[PDB]
């Protein structure tokens, strides 16, 4: 779920 | 009164924050799909509103504390507050004399008739032109307008939050940050706080008024297939 | 020998569809996002990947028998030959002077370059472009191209298809009119009808390599966001 | 599941 927002939030 | 050494970090913090995420070149737009003026200017907008998004998560992850939440509050922040940010970033390019966006050139200067063409009512519109021009007249500093932005993103009363308590202590000292910068730095400003907090107020009813809109474009595949992926994940319905 | 009139109207049927689905004028190109010569080309080249998807659906529709088939044999043999099809049509714009996919003017030119700036490699491109320099030299009738491409369509070995009798019914009638017209109408076409057989397993053989492409890339959620909602569902792995 | 797939696939 949310594989977008995942990626666009880390580090 | 003067305000201290921590609340002018986080003043600093967050306008730096703002420069880095909002580009005043308006440079990027030659990348969207064209403007054209059924649903014309959908496929732009949608463009525009995606890459907004992505400039809002970039703003949120340099707030103080927004990274140190876990990614599901993260989300749920987001997904609640994202358009109630695209609508208090874009007063930035509305301008009063053509009660439209202008960013840049003609091509992408926005009128209500141009956003009706990406299928929004006046049900919509009307109070967002509203919202637009009453946000203009209060002439914010620029370390008000990204507190602002930064109060609306850490507000805890949003569904699907866990840490209340800690988003709370955030969204707390944001506020104060803003009545003493307000009270010392703005003259004049006795009544602004309680209108910036105001308009915090019209942003969860324009909010409620664009997801219905948006649930009646998602609803029509047609329309649906000429949003982005970015868009669907954060505009959408599911729960983390 | 002489063709029929039931093979004369399934041959008008798609050449037809062809043309109703084939714009030769590539007029639609300037609504994508603009090429730009990491990953520079994607953002056009999904564009161009799913407006060609559409019209892969609209030719698909007017196959005569297609439409009878269920929701779910329709979409089973789409998301399994969709791309096999792209790479039939893309033919129409290919040039042996260039060695690119010429769509009109130099912005909508693409070269082996272009394409590996939208994150392939040489293990699908130059397969690919072997592919359409030995079906160019073909030299194919307009009336045997439609053919080949509803052929590639209504193949029944595809993964989640249910009435293959049904269908395989259809490739054969198919699959006579096109023997029938190459001896019949075609000049020197005697090894013809093999060559073009030949080219649908060239098909199977891209359309692996292109899946393991686009798995890298849908893997990627940075390279997956340029992607369109359309794109996404016909290239994804979902089961009906 | 395949919203826009099957509303293409109408009529
Ligand atoms: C997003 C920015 C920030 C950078 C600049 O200042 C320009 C700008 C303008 C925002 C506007 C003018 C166009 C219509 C929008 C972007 C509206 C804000 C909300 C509205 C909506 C309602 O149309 C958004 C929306 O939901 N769009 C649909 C089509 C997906
Ligand atoms: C799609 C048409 C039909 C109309 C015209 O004749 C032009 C055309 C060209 C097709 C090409 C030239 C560009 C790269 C593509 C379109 C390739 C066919 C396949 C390839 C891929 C591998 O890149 C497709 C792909 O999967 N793209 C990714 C980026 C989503």
């Amino acid at each position: 779920r949310h594989k977008i927002l995942h990626r666009l939030l880390q580090e | 009164h003067m305000l201290s050494d921590e609340q002018m970090q986080i003043i600093n913090s967050l306008v730096e924050a703002h420069h880095k995420t909002y580009d005043d070149s308006y440079s990027d737009f030659v990348r969207f799909r064209p403007p054209v003026r059924r649903l014309s200017m959908l496929p732009h907008l949608a463009d525009l509103v995606s890459y907004s998004i992505q400039k809002v998560i970039g703003f949120a992850k340099m707030i103080p504390g927004f990274r140190d939440l876990t990614a599901e509050d993260q989300i749920a922040l987001l997904k609640s507050s994202a358009i109630e940010i695209i609508m208090l970033r874009s007063n930035q390019s509305f301008s009063l004399e053509d009660m439209s966006w202008s960013c840049g050139g003609p091509d992408f200067k926005y009128c209500i008739n141009d956003v009706t063409k990406a299928g929004h009512t006046l049900e919509l519109l009307e109070p967002l032109v509203k919202f637009q021009v009453g946000l203009k007249k209060l002439k914010l500093h620029e370390e008000e307008h990204v507190l602002l932005m930064a109060i609306c993103l850490l507000s805890p009363d949003r569904p699907g939050v866990q840490d209340h308590v800690r988003i709370e202590a955030l969204q707390d000292r944001l506020c104060d940050v803003l009545q003493a910068y307000i009270r010392i730095q703005h003259p004049g400003g006795r009544l602004l706080y309680a209108k910036m907090i105001q308009k915090l107020a019209d942003l969860r009813s324009l909010n409620e008024e664009h997801s219905k809109q948006y649930r009646s474009l998602s609803f029509q595949p047609e329309h649906s297939m000429q949003l982005t992926p970015l868009v669907l994940e954060v505009f959408g319905s599911e729960v983390s």
